[PDB]
This record gives structure tokens, C-alpha cells and sequence, in this order.
């Protein structure tokens, strides 16, 4: 089964 | 076992399928796992015709799954509105409340079914009736800030 | 003997403009570099065909404005391979200017600038232009401080900076640039004139009566005072004669290396025929908070030094009781530890402006440089920004997501709360 | 410098398709791609929305997408149908029937490498590519799942550029289907963790102003669709002509975003017109900014006076009294101070541009990143609890393979969202 975006991802871009 | 096969057939829409099912003694409110009955599924995924066949047949209108749905809360929260009559028309409880305190009228009214709130509001749902959090389906639409939805239900 | 100007981003490079524009008025020399027919020589250099040029360099993350230098009327006055451009700015944001961005372009700025500092025989130094509110403007010229004090460790630094104003602010986060430059240029600077952009915005409508200051009417202005702050570099005189001198006269104290300039007469075109002014009265203007190029109150600060640069038609013995007159009606309280003597400056040239500029032509005028503890009043404005905003982290990930470390803000923000503190303490009282 | 502009599912090449018609004509562009306008200020950014063909024809730079081929007809047999660049449409044979599941996983991933690709080719051929736009509905199926799978490739691919989208959100009083709350919700989900700016268009807001305001009592999409064009006309002005203030994707977004998951932007502008009457007369400055601020201005259905702004970006298009804009703007920040966040200083931008758009000698452009916008949020919230507490439907989602609990992630991740909204809007400088 399809694994997803979690919560606080895009969170990686800033650091 | 006839009663599986009457499930997805009224889920499905077949309708000749229904037929022949009931003919063979198929259990009219047979369930599934979670407590839904033919009757719920129908009401769920529109198909009128195969609401009012069960209902002609024994079917229970106000049969409620694990979680204390009926078929009216699956039917106004969908929004199929002469699913909705019929089952008025049939005896369901307008006001029945399910495992989170939502009666069909806040399903409506969350959804934005405003002919089915008319509706329901006509067959004396309770204006007062609240949610676990202790909302009405009026203190939802001013939450909301829908203005439409406010006004129907606050017609005298 | 020869300096080397720097203008970088936007403001830097448009109010170069404006001061390049007028230097060549007050020195003869046309657009193309050419002077009908020494001082200036430091400014200028002079090739075998007798064109005059620059020495100024131009840098600017982004194309937009230097390539209105590259095509206006001073298109050919400087070293074109002195007008250094790449094509993505710093979005307003100091970690952009200085760690990334910036990288890809500083190796490039310093190889050209080698190449000024090799022509001269004697270099004292650079004057570097800049604001404290771009990307640009504070990270690139923190990044350029650094590296020039390594490559030029003799060699004096003087800043002309712009300190933001809401007027004609462009970016929220302005504070946090401001205070990041402050706290790694401070080690690398000998001496910064911080011009506020409030300052002369009010002075262009108070004194210019335009409605609406445009860069344009701001950088015009700000050149004027700015030219009366380097004229004795480019001319005879006896009073700040080299870079290493405006550190002895206004700096006695390393960090507090940020004086006050104050300038008059500032008279509209509109009134041509206006009666002169004596030097008594432009002289006493000169401590008059409305005329000042900072907004802060001197009269609640100490003065640590003070100079008066005159122009024009100026009898010394006339700026003396001008003084005496001050240093009895005026409350003017020096710290007990320097010499309570003005230091004076006179060029008996007329002073220039620009034709089509907001101001009239004046017989006399004076630029008053004082280092008085006053000014901490503009940082006290700033820091106060910087504090609410970084309270809450607002637009910190931005700078921490562009090469640089949250805990960056917090040394910046110490080292400004030092300067405060060296400011409390110098003006003991 | 360049945008590249991505349009995905009906609603997004409707609205793209109108954007691109407005823009076109602001900027003297023709359908055939001649410029034909008087005005210098016209050509001199045209490049960051439009490559330059010799010539000196002008073409968008745009990529049309769906999964319905149907939708490739109507883009082309509209007015402007033929400026688009033949090989940028990418489509699909079939298409999502309102599945964000279909869209993200099934039969977006089909379609989206040639996608890619074209969107690779437009890129290479940039001077310097600022970052990219998408027109997007977050209730159906293409526009949503497979628009927010074009992100996250795009994010891969691109990781330093701005991704900027225009999400338009559904409402119960436009379309009649009862999973777009699902759509939505995962789309939030994916548009807060890989999105730098979101202009939130709400359908609700749209079909509101033209039913109440308007007074249209049958709003088709073609009357909404005319509020959006106004808004994203509005929006992209600083982007489009020379000027100080928010002239690029990431000055804008440093300006506006003052925390990375908090970027959804409610529009509004002034002042709001029916398509085809009347006229003016043109408002005076007063009358621009008071009603740019408005709540029956906004193209989201919030009450900005139930929270605070965190930022507003303004926009004055048209000849007028910079003077007499200044002081409008210090007006209304000082007698209505409270709503706006103390602790961000100086947090209203005011930008003035000299042409103003079509049929209009001056309007205002609103952008405000406003704590009320959790109200939209909430609504869909509710909406998607009120079905995912009854499973309806969801066999439809996970049939497609896609996990159940990306259902309960992409929820939690948007109640968060809502938490942190009021969590500023409480916050005090102290
Ligand atoms: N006096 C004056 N101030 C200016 C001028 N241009 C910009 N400013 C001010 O400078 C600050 C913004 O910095 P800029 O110089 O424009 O930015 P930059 O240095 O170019 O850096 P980036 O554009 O961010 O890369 C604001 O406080 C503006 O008001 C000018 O020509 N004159
Ligand atoms: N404002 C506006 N909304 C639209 C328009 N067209 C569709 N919508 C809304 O968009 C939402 C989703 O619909 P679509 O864009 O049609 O779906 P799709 O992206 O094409 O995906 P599938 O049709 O499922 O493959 C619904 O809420 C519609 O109300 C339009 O032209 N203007
Ligand atoms: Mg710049
Ligand atoms: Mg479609």
C-alpha cells in the first residue's frame, strides 16, 4: 500500500 | 449465505440482483461488520428504488449500525433527498441521535443540504438537539457563518 | 593617498550614483571623464588620454539597477568591469547576501578590486555604501568587510550606511538585517555615518516642500551631505585630511564608531532669491535636532568629539565667536575625558549642486560631525523591532533554511545590547 | 526573473485559461502573440511570464494538464487557445471522476513523468527560473491529486524555487458532491508541506459576492471565474511590472510568510464589479482602501476582523495621489490597530502601480495573511470529520491503494494547522 507525505515534512527545507 | 450477497448487491445498485435475493429468503436485515443493513447502504449510495423494495419487505427504517447510524443519517448526510422522504414517509425517527450526537438535521446542515434540512425541519427535528460538543445544527451554521443555512433554521 | 569607493545593492549603488554625479560637478569633469583645460586625484585616477576616472566599484546581486549605470549618462565614466552584476538578488534576507548568494559572486568583487588597489601607489583605504535593510546591502557587505580585512588588514574601512524607515521601507524583516551587519561589521569598520532614511525624508518635506520623497529627492540630498563629508579627501585642507584622521577626530573609542552628521543650510531651488545666511546661523543650526541626518535628541547624550566642516564664504575668526556664542547659550556637555575643542575645517569653494536637484545654490554651508552618545537612541529603535519579531521566531526560518544558525541572532542581539551598555557608560550621567 | 505556470483539472485551465486572457491584455499581447500595446512599462517584464520567439512573438509560458482530454478542446477553442505552445498539453484518456486517490496515485502517476518532462523544457530554457505557479481545484480528482503530485515531484526536482499555487476550495453551494472534502483535505495536507505561498480562492466566497452582492441569483463558473481573474491579475502585479516591493516570488513570500506552515493568503480587491455593467465612477483612495479591507471584499469566506493579521501586501493600481495613498493606509492601520498583530512592526506593505486594469481607471489589490483564515480550515474540518466518521465512500480511495491512514494524517496535519492560527492570534508581545 501507497506510503504518504507526513506531518512536518516539508519542515526539512528550512534547516 | 444470501445476506453477504444482499449487502453488496443493494451497496451496488443492483437492483434485479435484490429481487431474486429476497425471493431465496436472503435476510432483508442481514448486516455486516460494522452493523449496516441493506437498507443503510442503499440509503448511502442513492439507489431510491432498492430503498423503497427493502422497505416493502420488512426492512427495519430505523436500524442503527455499531456507531448509532440510521439510514436517515446516512441519506441527509450524503444528501439524497427523496431517499430522505421515503424514509420519513416509512417511520424514521427524524430526530434519532448516533455515538456522536449528531441527529440527521446536523448532517444536513454540516453538508449544506439545505432543501434536505427544510425537510427534515418540517418533520419536527430538533432545532435544540446537541452535538457531543454541545452544538445545535443552528450553533453550527453561525460557527460557519453560513448565512442561507441560519435562516432556514431559524423560520418560524 | 588614493581611496577606493564601494557601492553595494541598491541603495548603495543609487546614492553612488548620485555622489559620482556630484564629485565630477565639483571637480570639472565631464560624464566621459574628460576636464577642460591633484587633489581629486585620490578619487580619480587619470589615464594617458586624459580621461579621469572613478576609483568605484559597483555590486549588486541582481542587474535592475546597475544596468541603469550601464546605459545612463555616466555610461561611460567608470571602469566598466567595475560594475559587477549577478542575476539572483537576497530577497531581503542577510543569510542570502552573505552565505549563499553572496558566495558565488565575492571572489569575483575582490579580484576587481585588486585590480583598483594595484593601481594606487599609496591606498588608504575604502568608503563602502550600503543599506542596512536589503539582502544585499547588509549580508553581501558584512561578507565584503570580512574579506577585505583579511586581504587589506593596514588599510582604514569608512561606512556610509542607510538605516530603514517605514516611509519607504520595503521589507518586514529590515530590523533582523539590520542588527545581523551591525554585529559582524562592527569589528571590521573604523568609522560609520548611519543616514536614516526618516531623517531626510522629513527634511525633504520640511525644508525641500516635496510632498512625496522619491529616492530620487532622498539620494540627491543625502549625496550633498555626504560630499561635505569627503571634500577633504579630495581637496587642500587641514582638518581630516586622510581616512586615519576622521577615526582620530570622531572615533577615540573603537565601538562607538558611529557619529551624527548634521547639515545647513538646506534651502528649496524654488527660493533662489533667498537673503544668505551668516555663518552664526547656519553654524547654530548645526544642533538643531529637525536639521540632523539621524533622529535622536543630542541634548539628552554627551559629546565624545565634534567637527565643523565649512564651505564656501566662511571668515575663520567669525566661526570662532560663532562657537564661543554656542559653547554659552547651548547646552553642549562633553564627556570630561577629550578635549571640548571643535575641531575646524574650512574650503573656501562655493558649494556645488546639481542642476535640476531640490536645492538652491547657497554662499556658505555647513557639515557638523559629532560623535555623541545621542545616537544610541537609533539603536535602542531598532533592537526594540528585532525583539518583538524574534520573540515569537517570526521569519527566523528563512535566514536558518540559507546557510546560517539560529543562534546567530541571539550574538548579534548580545553584541548590540553591549553597544548600548558602552553608550550608557561613556555618557556616565 | 521567469515563472512557469502550470494549470491542472477543469477548474485549473478554466481559471488559467482566464488569467492568461487578462494578462495578455494588460501586457498589449494578442492571441496571436504580436505585442499591440503604447506603453513601454507593458514589455519590460513580459519575460517572467512569457517566452520570447523570434518574432517578435510572444508565448506563454504554460503548462495545460487533465486527465479528461475534453478539457484540451475547450482551452483551444478559447480566444486565446492558440498562443499555448502545442506539445505543453498533457493529457490524460480518462480521468479522475472527483478520486484524489485516481489523480495522486493511479492515473496521475501515469501521466505526470510527461509532465515533467515538459516542465524540464521550459525550465532549461530560463535565464534564471524564479519558480513555478499552479492553477489548481482542491475538490476534484486531477486538479487536486494529481496537481499536488506534481508538487511534490516539482519540490524534488527544484527544491531551492518558490512554489507558488492558486487552490481554489469547494463549497456545498457551487458543487454537488460529498467526497470534495475529502479531496481538499488531502490536498491541504500536501500544500503545507511543499508549498511557499497558496492563495486561498473560496468558492464559497465567490458564489456569496455574486449571489449577495452581485445580486446574480444563478451564478454560473463563468461569473466566478470573472472575481478570479480580477484576484490573480491583482496578485501577480508586482510580479509583472517594474517596481520596489514584492517584485519576485521569494521577496513577496519573506515578506508575507513569517512561519513556513502558515502561508495560505486571502485575496480580495476593489472594487468588485458584475461582468459587463457598469462602470463608475472610479472610487475615490478612501473608498479604495476601505473596501479592499472589507469582508465582503475577500475571495475567502472568513471575517478577517474575527482574527489578526500576521502581514498584508496592498496593491493601488491607477494614476492617484501617492501622498494621499499613504495616508489612507496609516489610517486604517491605526484606528484598526488591534487587528493587527503587534509583535510584527511596520507589517503592511503598500505597493502603487501606474496602469491600472481593463474597464477600471483605479482599484486596489488586497493579500493578507490573516489567523481568521483558520475559519475556512475549520469549515472543511468539519465537513471531512462528518464523512470520515462514517467511512462513506472510502473504499473508493483505498481501492486505489492508497492507505487509510494518510486519511487521519492529512486530518490531523490541517487541525494543526488551525491550532497554530489561533495560537498567534492569542499571542501578545508582553
Ligand atoms: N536612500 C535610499 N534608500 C534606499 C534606496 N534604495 C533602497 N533604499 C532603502 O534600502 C533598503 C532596502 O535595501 P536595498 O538596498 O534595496 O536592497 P539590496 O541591498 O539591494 O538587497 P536585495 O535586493 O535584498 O538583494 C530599504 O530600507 C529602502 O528604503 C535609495 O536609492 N536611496
Ligand atoms: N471557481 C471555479 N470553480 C470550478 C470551476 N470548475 C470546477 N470548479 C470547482 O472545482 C472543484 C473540483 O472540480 P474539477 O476541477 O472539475 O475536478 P478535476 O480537477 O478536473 O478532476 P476530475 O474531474 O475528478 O478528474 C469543484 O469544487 C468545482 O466547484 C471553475 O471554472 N471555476
Ligand atoms: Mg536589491
Ligand atoms: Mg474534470
Amino acid at each position: 500500500k501507497q506510503p504518504f507525505l507526513k506531518r512536518g515534512e516539508g519542515l526539512a527545507r528550512f534547516t | 449465505d444470501l445476506g453477504k450477497k444482499l449487502l453488496e448487491a443493494a451497496r451496488a445498485g443492483q437492483d434485479d440482483e435484490v429481487r431474486i435475493l429476497m425471493a431465496n429468503g436472503a435476510d432483508v436485515n442481514a448486516t455486516d461488520a460494522s452493523g449496516l443493513t441493506p437498507l443503510h447502504l442503499a440509503a448511502t449510495y442513492g439507489h431510491l428504488e432498492i430503498v423503497e423494495v427493502l422497505l416493502k419487505h420488512g426492512a427495519d427504517v430505523n436500524a442503527i449500525d455499531i456507531m448509532g447510524s440510521t439510514p436517515l443519517h446516512l441519506a441527509a448526510l450524503i444528501g439524497h433527498l427523496e431517499i430522505v422522504e421515503v424514509l420519513l414517509k416509512h417511520g424514521a425517527d427524524v430526530n434519532a441521535v448516533d455515538t456522536w450526537g449528531d441527529t440527521p438535521l446536523h448532517l444536513a446542515a454540516i453538508m449544506g443540504h439545505l432543501e434536505i434540512v427544510e425537510v427534515l425541519l418540517k418533520h419536527g427535528a430538533d432545532v435544540n438537539a446537541q452535538d457531543k460538543f454541545g452544538k445545535t445544527a443552528f450553533d453550527i451554521s453561525i460557527d460557519n457563518g453560513n448565512e442561507d443555512l441560519a435562516e432556514i433554521l431559524q423560520k418560524l | 593617498r588614493e581611496c577606493i569607493s564601494i557601492h553595494v545593492g541598491q541603495a548603495g549603488v543609487q546614492i553612488g550614483n548620485a555622489c559620482w554625479e556630484l564629485y565630477c560637478l565639483e571637480h570639472g569633469i565631464q560624464p566621459d571623464g574628460q576636464m577642460p583645460s591633484d587633489s581629486f586625484n585620490t578619487f580619480f585616477s587619470e589615464t594617458g588620454a586624459g580621461k579621469h576616472v572613478p576609483r568605484a566599484v559597483f555590486v549588486d546581486l541582481e542587474p535592475t539597477v546597475i544596468d541603469e549605470v550601464r546605459t545612463g549618462t555616466y555610461r561611460q565614466l567608470f571602469h566598466p568591469e567595475q560594475l559587477i552584476t549577478g542575476k539572483e538578488d537576497a530577497a531581503n534576507n542577510y543569510a542570502r547576501g552573505h552565505y549563499t548568494i553572496g558566495k558565488e559572486i565575492i571572489d569575483l568583487v575582490l579580484d576587481r578590486i585588486r585590480k583598483l588597489a594595484d593601481q594606487c601607489t599609496g591606498l588608504q583605504g575604502f568608503l563602502v555604501f550600503h543599506s542596512f535593510g536589503g539582502g544585499t546591502g547588509s549580508g553581501f557587505t558584512s561578507l565584503l568587510m570580512e574579506r577585505l580585512s583579511v586581504d587589506y588588514g593596514k588599510k582604514s574601512k569608512l561606512e556610509f550606511s542607510i538605516y530603514p524607515a517605514p516611509q519607504v521601507s520595503t521589507a518586514v524583516v529590515e530590523p533582523y538585517n539590520s542588527i545581523l551587519t551591525t554585529h559582524t561589521t562592527l569589528e571590521h569598520s573604523d568609522c560609520a555615518f548611519m543616514v536614516d532614511n526618516e531623517a531626510i525624508y522629513d527634511i525633504c518635506r520640511r525644508n525641500l516642500d516635496i510632498e512625496r520623497p522619491t529616492y530620487t529627492n532622498l539620494n540627491r540630498l543625502i549625496s550633498q551631505i555626504v560630499s561635505s563629508i569627503t571634500a577633504s579627501l579630495r581637496f587642500d585642507g587641514a582638518l581630516n585630511v586622510d581616512l586615519t584622521e576622521f577615526q582620530t577626530n570622531l572615533v577615540p573609542y573603537p565601538r562607538i564608531h558611529f557619529p551624527l552628521a548634521t547639515y545647513a543650510p538646506v534651502i528649496s531651488a524654488e527660493k533662489a532669491y533667498h537673503e544668505q545666511l551668516s555663518v552664526a546661523e547656519i553654524t547654530n543650526a548645526c544642533f538643531e535636532p529637525a536639521n540632523q541626518m539621524v533622529k535622536c535628541d543630542p541634548r539628552h547624550g554627551k559629546y565624545m568629539a565634534c567637527c565643523l566642516l565649512y564651505r564656501g564664504d566662511v571668515v575663520p575668526k567669525d566661526v570662532n565667536a560663532a562657537i564661543a556664542t554656542i559653547k554659552t547659550k547651548r547646552s553642549i556637555q562633553f564627556v570630561d575625558w577629550c578635549p571640548t575643542g571643535f575641531k575646524v575645517g574650512i574650503n573656501y569653494q562655493p558649494p556645488t549642486v546639481v542642476p535640476g536637484g531640490d536645492l538652491a545654490k547657497v554662499q556658505r554651508a555647513v557639515c557638523m560631525l559629532s560623535n555623541t552618545t545621542a545616537i544610541a537612541e537609533a539603536w535602542a529603535r531598532l533592537d526594540h523591532k528585532f525583539d518583538l519579531m524574534y520573540a515569537k521566531r517570526a521569519f527566523v526560518h528563512w535566514y536558518v533554511g540559507e546557510g546560517m544558525e539560529e543562534g546567530e541572532f541571539s550574538e548579534a542581539r548580545e553584541d548590540m545590547a553591549a553597544l548600548e551598555k558602552d553608550y550608557e557608560e561613556v555618557g556616565v550621567d | 526573473r521567469e515563472i512557469v505556470h502550470i494549470q491542472a483539472g477543469q477548474c485549473g485551465n478554466q481559471i488559467g485559461a482566464k488569467f492568461w486572457e487578462v494578462i495578455s491584455d494588460e501586457h498589449g499581447i494578442d492571441p496571436t502573440g504580436s505585442y499591440h500595446g503604447d506603453s513601454d512599462l507593458q514589455l519590460e517584464r513580459i519575460n517572467v511570464y512569457y517566452n520570447e520567439a523570434t518574432g517578435n512573438k510572444y508565448v506563454p509560458r504554460a503548462i495545460l494538464v487533465d486527465l479528461e482530454p475534453g478539457t484540451m478542446d475547450s482551452v483551444r477553442s478559447g480566444p486565446f487557445g492558440q498562443i499555448f505552445r502545442p506539445d505543453n498539453f498533457v493529457f490524460g484518456q480518462s480521468g479522475a471522476g472527483n478520486n484524489w486517490a485516481k489523480g495522486h496515485y493511479t492515473e496521475g502517476a501515469e501521466l505526470v513523468d510527461s509532465v515533467l518532462d515538459v516542465v524540464r523544457k521550459e525550465s532549461e530554457s530560463c535565464d534564471c527560473l524564479q519558480g513555478f505557479q499552479l492553477t489548481h481545484s482542491l475538490g476534484g480528482g486531477t486538479g487536486s491529486g494529481m496537481g499536488t503530485l506534481l508538487i511534490s515531484k516539482i519540490r524534488e526536482e527544484y527544491p531551492d524555487r518558490i512554489m507558488n499555487t492558486f487552490s481554489v476550495m469547494p463549497s456545498p453551494k457551487v458543487s454537488d458532491t460529498v467526497v470534495e472534502p475529502y479531496n481538499a483535505t488531502l490536498s491541504v495536507h500536501q500544500l503545507v508541506e511543499n508549498t511557499d505561498e497558496t492563495y486561498s480562492i473560496d468558492n464559497e466566497a465567490l458564489y456569496d459576492i455574486c449571489f449577495r452582492t452581485l445580486k446574480l441569483t444563478t451564478p454560473t463558473y463563468g461569473d466566478l471565474n470573472h472575481l478570479v481573474s480580477a484576484t490573480m491579475s491583482g496578485v501577480t502585479t508586482c510580479l509583472r511590472f517594474p517596481g520596489q516591493l514584492n517584485a519576485d516570488l521569494r521577496k513577496l513570500a519573506v515578506n508575507m510568510v513569517p512561519f513556513p506552515r502558515l502561508h495560505f493568503f486571502m485575496p480580495g480587491f476593489a472594487p468588485l464589479t458584475s461582468r459587463g455593467s457598469q462602470q463608475y465612477r472610479a472610487l475615490t483612495v478612501p473608498e479604495l482602501t476601505q473596501q479592499m479591507f472589507d469582508s465582503k471584499n475577500m475571495m475567502a469566506a472568513c471575517d478577517p476582523r474575527h482574527g489578526r493579521y500576521l502581514t498584508v501586501a496592498a496593491i493601488f493600481r491607477g494614476r492617484m495621489s501617492m501622498k494621499e495613498v499613504d495616508e489612507q493606509m496609516l489610517n486604517v492601520q491605526n484606528k484598526n490597530s488591534s487587528y493587527f498583530v503587534e509583535w510584527i512592526p511596520n507589517n503592511v506593505k503598500t505597493a502603487v502601480c501606474d496602469i491600472p486594469p481593463r474597464g477600471l481607471k483605479m482599484s486596489a489589490t488586497f493579500i493578507g495573511n490573516s489567523t481568521a483564515i483558520q475559519e475556512l480550515f475549520k469549515r472543511i474540518s468539519e465537513q471531512f470529520t462528518a464523512m470520515f466518521r462514517r467511512k462513506a465512500f472510502l473504499h473508493w480511495y483505498t481501492g486505489e491503494g492508497m492507505d487509510e491512514m494518510e486519511f487521519t494524517e492529512a486530518e490531523s496535519n490541517m487541525n494543526d494547522l488551525v491550532s497554530e492560527y489561533q495560537q498567534y492570534q492569542d499571542a501578545t508581545a508582553d
